């Protein structure tokens, strides 16, 4: 299979250096150009530049020139993106993609057909912190959990150890001014089932090895 | 550089209907080198059309592309449930290679008003020094909804954050969560906590309030 496989999520503080990777499998990696695309949280796609790994011929966007370094280790079918000093604005999803071109050196191009799964880069002054889980007590009836002040993303939120799926709404997190994240997991249930059914939110935050099973009663 | 403008920003259509997405370049795209990509939330982009008119390997027949030099169109003759996503156009005939800003193709349904619920800060939170008041707008269409917070009938600003779910697989509605954060001191300084919701489905703005301490 023709694949592009990127490195795992990165959480860094401003000023720190970072080298994210992208490995090609199932095709001659030194016969294609590979492109780097940035996608900022909630935004569109931005072309950063291309590397031809066969000779490390690089081409940047004027917006990324002098901001990042694109490189390749052709021996291991791998391309890299490197920052000598990360900024908070570097927080985003980063994709690598294969540029289809002719193998004859005729200068024919056919878009980016094979993309990596992406690597999430988070740059913040904040250190790892577990969520503080609070109940959104019911008053049909709605109830939930406020998963407050955690870093970094993500938290996972289930209900009744996975039993309660119907009408369960887990909202995207919001970055507070404090630099710590907050989200809500809500569940609309019928007002009659309140007194007899147990409502527990299962919050997990792998980064701080925080596990919370909070009960939501009226 | 070649700027690409996609129109509309949001295209609201029904499954089975035809989608027609515009991409216009600020100058002629060299060798008609325009690609179209689909991006679904969470996923990585997927190449649909290359060279303005050529359908990518593995792409279904319903996806076609047209366009001369400055104007380019992506057509989806019949929308399938999986066809509802964001669509980016890209030029690669002149450096720098650029992208358009995306067109969200979402499912059009009839207008549905939100069911609004207000959650006071929990006792356990109040102990920490901060109070969070949560207003939830449930199962509404369209995505457009304005949530104002009023603390002792005073119109709040800069102390709330908003969050929206992705269109529901079943009823094609949206849900929204709004959090008004305040210090433990300012929470105990007021009585009325009201979240005012404005939507097309609502004939008049709905207000869900409570009195601090009072059940």
């Amino acid at each position: 299979e023709v694949q592009l496989v990127q490195s795992g999520a990165e959480v860094k503080k401003p000023g720190e250096s970072l080298k994210i990777s992208c490995k090609g499998s199932g095709y001659s990696f030194t016969s294609y150009w590979i492109g780097w695309v940035r996608q900022m949280p909630g935004k569109g796609l931005e072309w950063m530049g291309i590397i031809y790994p066969g000779d490390s011929d690089t081409r940047y966007s004027p917006s990324f020139q002098g901001q990042v370094t694109i490189s390749a280790d052709k021996s291991i079918s791998t391309a890299y993106l490197q920052w000598s000093s990360l900024k908070a604005s570097d927080t985003a999803m980063y994709y690598c993609a294969r540029v289809v071109a002719d193998r004859e050196g005729f200068g024919y191009y056919y878009g980016m057909d094979v993309w990596g799964q992406g690597t999430t880069v988070t740059v913040s002054s904040a250190s790892t912190k577990g969520p503080s889980v609070f109940p959104l007590a019911p008053s049909t009836a709605a109830l939930g959990c406020l998963v407050k002040d955690y870093f970094p993303e993500p938290v996972t939120v289930s209900w009744n150890s996975g039993a309660l799926t119907s009408g369960v709404h887990t909202f995207p997190a919001v970055l507070q001014s404090s630099g710590l994240y907050s989200l809500s997991s809500v569940v609309t249930v019928p007002s009659s089932s309140l007194g007899t059914q147990t409502y527990i939110c299962n919050v997990n935050h792998k980064p701080s090895n925080t596990k919370v099973d909070k009960r939501v009663e009226p | 550089e070649i700027v690409l403008t996609q129109s509309p920003g949001t295209l609201s259509l029904s499954p089975g209907e035809r989608a027609t997405l515009s991409c216009r370049a600020s100058q002629s795209v060299s060798s008609s080198y325009l690609a179209w990509y689909q991006q679904k939330p969470g996923q990585a982009p997927r190449l649909l059309i290359y060279g303005a008119s050529s359908r990518a390997t593995g792409i279904p027949d319903r996806f076609s592309g047209s366009g001369s030099g400055t104007d380019f169109t992506l057509t989806i003759s019949r929308l399938e449930p999986e066809d509802f996503a964001v669509y980016y156009c890209q030029q690669y005939g002149s450096s720098p290679w650029t992208f358009g800003q995306g067109t969200k193709v979402e499912i059009k349904r009839t207008v549905a008003a939100p069911s609004v619920f207000i959650f006071p800060p929990s006792d356990e939170q109040l102990k920490s020094g901060t109070a969070s008041v949560v207003c939830l707008l449930n199962n509404f269409y369209p995505r457009e909804a304005k949530v104002q917070w009023k603390v002792d009938n005073a119109l709040q600003s800069g102390n709330s954050q908003e969050s929206v779910t992705e269109q529901d697989s079943k009823d094609s509605t949206y849900s929204l969560s709004s959090t008004l954060t305040l210090s433990k001191a300012d929470y105990e300084k007021h009585k009325v906590y009201a979240c005012e919701v404005t939507h097309q489905g609502l004939s008049s703005p709905v207000t869900k309030s409570f009195n601090r301490g009072e059940c």
